[PDB]
């Protein structure tokens, strides 16, 4: 006869169930409810609070900004300092050299 | 219009639903996804065929 | 903290595209850097080329064996017994010896043995279709 | 075309005709009998890792592009442009660096732009001068260039938009000089440059401030800015066609780097 | 060989039940000694060289290509005498035998695929008539494929679903280099 | 818009105007340029030291002086070098050969 | 054929089943965490990203928890979180020699303390580590109120802390 119409789209994104023990953790943790509004807007999710970072985050953030991240000022003093020390490098050396 | 490839409309095991390697990779595989799901007698079956293969691949055959 | 929003042109400039559509028009042929679009109307030969998805003159090398360079036009349509005898009429004074020619009937391509490349391409432009 | 036709000279192609195309497999020969097999196959870098990869954008091509349509020259050309109509495509991995000009021939070649690479040559700043382009040279850290150079999924990822970070020291000296035409530089040494290249480059180098897309070529993009059009720290939110856009003050603190 | 995972499998030198020691006497008797009575060289042992492992085939090979070729059999049913692209598939009587009568009539051929442009707006009275249609078939909107293409003696397509299938043909002509998985959106992906 | 903490109305605090990106020796009007592959080729630039009113009469003497072999039957001083040939490379340090050729005859 | 829920789990899956799935939701919770203590030899890196040493590259780097081989015996005193270790060790510690299994076992002394919440002298075996551990959260009794059970590891401990608990609450 005529089969059972082609396979469709799922329903909009489906949170699961956090009761259920067969679920992996990547899509049922903090950026996978992430995952889901970005699939299907707020128009299924839930309140957008998932979307700023948390603010202990900010401060490990923030950590990870000093500990990872520099000011161009300080890179420019550290690039005179070597700068300043190939020259009296150099000039030692030719003196070395030259004597 | 791209909702869905073929890659997801067979309906068969889910130890090799469409990554088809060799023997050795078809066990590595079936070791990998359901492992934790076999009884004790397919767990010690599939260790001891995977340590065949292993052994199979890189020993004895004809072009070396 | 949060806000609606609809300043979204900025989001559509921001959209990629896929459905590559037909160039913009550059006054003058040659382009500048020599692109050309085929020449309407068609012309009454029998061989017959189209061009590429991305729009040149269908023509490519081929390279295997080692040393082995040839060349092909992929697209061919129409008598393509014609368009070799052609081919080998424009290669005659360009190697003398008769060209190593073979079609591919089911396929509907030409091949010449070695690469006469941007020569069979002017070849092409000036026959225009 | 004979083809069809010949093809109705015969009966309906059925299932019993659909050939493999002569020679689709040699032959699977059991390795026996009297002519194959008797015995059946047996007889009787130090630094290359840290080592920066720039994808070379051919500026021929980008006049073809340009010529094809594939990046139009009314808005400004970014790494957006660059891959959004597939011209030259990048690669994140490997440890990249990005997108970065090509180096041969700018003869016959009348366009304006405003491009933005990495890396250029002193003969492509003044081939974009040549015409009136704008050039600038910023950086693109690994996953900022990453999550810039395909912007269709990060849309999508559902996390808030990151700011690019500053390159790194041994990037920073590069960035800090306009003598590269760059984006980390004086604003005001970039004159002198320029002046300095249209000697050397013997062109004339027209005020393009009196041109007609000179506001559209006033366009120099923000650093730690990898959307040319949106806002630090905002959230595409692709199905209701909005932007969300936090309003918290340590939040717009950390999101003003 | 699309999607079919064979799944006869056998026994290997450790499989099949039994076997860790000395069968015989090795030197005894005149027979012969072996390492087992459960390798495969005896009356019951391994399969040595069988089927290993539910073994799988799939191949999502070239999908332009695919669908070039899949243009290229309509194009053939097309050209012999067996496209017969009816308007829209409404069915004017509820009998299949009215089908069957009909298509005789038309000595269209001895199976019939009719395919329409969506299920759901398929009609209802043409799929309750075709539910007897025991050669014949309907079908919905992406169902027209290569084993189908021959499947029946000719293919009924439906108008506006004819029209569908060229813009997906035209869709798959000049198709650019794709940098994103063109499930999710693009710039004008419907 | 936005404005980084670093942003260059920062980073470049005293210019904050939009001409400062391009504002503003050797004649164009004057001098011709000439390029064309001869693989090989040659690429050379000429123009009237008769007529070089961009030169000094000390330097137009000692240009015809030492550069009475660039100098034509017509009069004209021409030269030619070989790098590689297209807008930046091939034309101006033919322009610059002309400058350098002014400044060694100037001292 | 294949077991549906798997074995990983299998005795948690027991937690959920029957009679033992109507003890309490404090205990279900108490059972249910499992917060690691600080080690006794698996001294704590700094922090997620640093500097390579040989490459000079960025790297995020964890630390091992090596598993505390702990005796029976010692979960009849109040231990420390110390005790032995059973791995293995090179003769010079050079990894080209021939290396031997090895133990590293802990040195106890058998003392005394006296708790005003207990009210009580218990004696038994105890560290220098668990005396200065004592020490430092100055006197048994609010040790014992403030180390937890599993940060406790001993279960002689576990059950005086029980008892406070029990007087505390009483
Ligand atoms: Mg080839
Ligand atoms: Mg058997």
């Amino acid at each position: 006869y005529r089969a059972r119409p082609p396979p469709r789209r799922r329903p909009g994104p489906r949170w699961p169930d956090p009761e259920d023990l067969l679920t992996p953790r990547w899509q049922l943790g903090p950026r996978y409810a992430a995952k889901q509004f970005a699939r299907y807007g707020a128009a299924s999710g839930v309140v957008p609070g998932s979307l700023w970072p948390s603010p202990e985050q900010l401060r490990e953030l923030e950590a990870e900004e000093r500990e990872w991240y520099p000011s161009l000022a300080t890179m420019q003093e550290s690039l005179r300092v070597k700068q300043l020390a190939e020259e009296q490098k150099r000039r030692e050396r030719e003196q070395h050299i030259a004597e | 219009n791209f909702e869905k490839h073929p890659k997801e409309l067979i309906r068969g095991p889910i130890w090799l639903r469409g990554w088809k390697g060799n023997e050795l990779q078809r066990c590595i595989r079936k070791r990998k996804m359901v492992g934790s799901r076999m009884f004790a007698d397919d767990l010690h079956n599939l260790n001891k065929r995977i340590r065949y293969l292993y052994k199979h691949f890189n020993r004895h055959g004809k072009f070396r | 903290f949060v806000e609606s929003v609809d300043e979204y042109q900025f989001v559509e400039r921001l959209l990629p595209a896929t459905r590559i559509p037909d160039p913009p028009k550059h006054e003058h042929y040659p382009t500048p850097s020599g692109w050309q679009p085929p020449r309407d109307p068609p012309p009454n030969l029998p061989y017959f080329v189209r061009r590429s998805r991305m729009h040149n003159i269908p023509v490519y090398k081929d390279i295997t064996h080692g040393n082995r360079q040839m060349t092909v036009i992929r697209k061919v349509e129409g008598d393509i017994w014609a368009l070799q005898k052609d081919v080998e009429d424009f290669l005659s004074p360009l190697l003398g010896k008769t060209p190593v020619t073979q079609v591919n009937e089911v396929t509907g391509t030409l091949r010449i043995k070695g690469y006469f490349d941007q020569e069979l391409k002017a070849w092409l432009l000036e026959k225009g279709f | 075309a004979r083809a069809l036709d010949l093809l109705r000279g015969l009966p309906r192609v059925s299932l019993a005709n659909l050939k493999p195309n002569p020679g689709s497999k040699k032959p699977e020969r059991r390795p026996r009998g009297r002519r194959r097999g008797r015995k059946c196959g047996r007889g009787h870098n130090e630094g290359h890792s840290f080592r920066r990869q720039y994808k070379p954008l051919s500026l021929n091509r980008l006049q073809y592009l340009i010529d094809l349509g594939r990046v139009d020259p009314s808005q400004p050309i970014d790494l957006t442009q660059l891959v959004n109509g597939r011209g030259v495509t990048i690669q994140p991995l490997k440890r990249d660096y990005g997108v970065q000009l090509v180096e041969e021939g700018a003869d016959t070649f009348t366009a304006k732009v405003n491009i933005e690479v990495q890396l250029a040559s002193e003969l492509a700043i003044a081939a974009i001068e040549k015409n009136g382009g704008v050039v600038t040279t910023a950086f693109y850290d690994p996953r900022s260039l990453d999550i810039v150079c395909k912007p269709v999924p990060f849309f999508l990822r559902g996390q808030p938009i990151p700011k690019r970070m500053l390159p790194p020291e041994e990037l920073v000296p590069y960035y800090t000089d306009a003598k590269n035409r760059g984006y980390l530089a004086d604003p005001a040494k970039f004159p002198e440059a320029r002046l300095e290249l249209a000697r050397k480059y013997g062109y004339i180098l027209p005020d393009i401030t009196k041109d007609e897309l000179f506001k559209m070529l006033c366009t120099r993009k923000d650093p730690r800015q990898i959307f040319f059009g949106l806002a630090p720290g905002w959230v595409v939110n692709m199905a209701d066609k909005k932007i969300l856009k936090p309003t918290d003050e340590n939040l717009l603190k950390y999101y003003t780097s | 060989n699309f999607k079919r995972i064979s799944y006869a499998k056998t026994k290997t030198r450790a499989e099949v039940r039994g076997g860790g020691r000395k069968p015989w006497p090795q030197k005894g008797t005149g027979r012969a000694r072996h390492g087992s009575i459960r390798s495969p060289l005896w009356r019951g042992g391994g399969v040595a060289h069988g089927p290993r492992g539910p073994t799988s085939y799939y191949y999502m090979l070239p999908m332009k290509v695919r669908a070039l070729g899949l243009k290229v059999a309509l194009t053939v049913k097309l050209a012999q005498d067996d496209l017969h692209i009816m308007d829209s598939l409404e069915l004017p009587t509820g009998d299949p035998q009215y089908l069957t009568e009909l298509a005789h009539y038309r000595r269209w051929g001895d199976s019939v695929l009719l395919v329409d442009l969506t299920h759901e707006e398929m009609p209802q009275s043409i799929v309750e008539a075709t539910s007897r249609l025991k050669t014949f078939n309907l079908i919905p909107a992406v169902g027209l494929n290569v084993h189908s293409m021959l499947k029946h003696q000719t293919l009924v397509l439906t108008l506006p679903t004819v029209a569908f299938l060229e813009d997906k043909l035209l869709w798959q002509d000049s198709r650019y280099r794709p940098l994103y998985p063109f499930s999710l959106p693009y710039s004008d992906f419907p | 818009e936005f404005k980084s903490i670093y942003s260059l109305d920062k980073l470049y605090p005293e210019s904050q105007g939009s001409d400062t990106a391009w504002r503003v020796d050797i004649p164009l009007d004057r001098l011709t340029i000439s390029y064309c592959r001869s693989v090989n080729s040659k690429a050379e630039v000429r123009f009237h030291l008769a007529t070089a009113e961009w030169i000094a009469e000390p330097v137009r003497q000692k240009i015809a002086i030492t550069h009475k072999n660039k100098i034509n039957r017509l009069g004209e001083l021409i030269l030619t070098s070989e790098s590689s040939r297209y807008q930046f490379r091939n034309l101006a340090d033919c322009l610059q050969k002309i400058r350098d050729m002014i400044t060694e005859a100037s001292q | 054929p294949l077991h549906k829920y798997p074995v990983w789990l299998w005795k948690r899956l027991q937690l959920r089943e029957g009679i033992c799935s109507r003890l309490p939701g404090h205990y279900l919770r108490s059972l249910e965490e499992e917060r690691t203590p600080t080690p006794v030899h698996y001294r704590p890196h700094g922090a997620k990203f640093k500097i390579n040493p040989k490459n000079g590259q960025r790297e995020r780097v964890e630390d091992v928890p090596i598993p505390i081989y702990f005796p029976p015996e010692s979960q009849r005193g109040l231990w420390g979180g110390e005790g032995w270790i059973l791995g293995q060790i090179y003769a010079n510690n050079d990894k080209l020699s021939k290396r031997l299994k090895k133990v590293w076992k802990p040195q106890l002394f058998e003392r005394e303390f006296y708790s005003e919440i207990l009210d009580k002298k218990f004696t038994v075996t105890v560290t220098m580590r668990t005396l200065d551990l004592i020490d430092e959260a100055y006197g048994l009794d609010f040790y014992i109120l403030k180390t937890p059970k599993e940060d406790l590891c001993s279960k002689f401990g576990m059950d005086l802390k029980r008892g406070m608990l029990l007087r505390l609450a009483r």
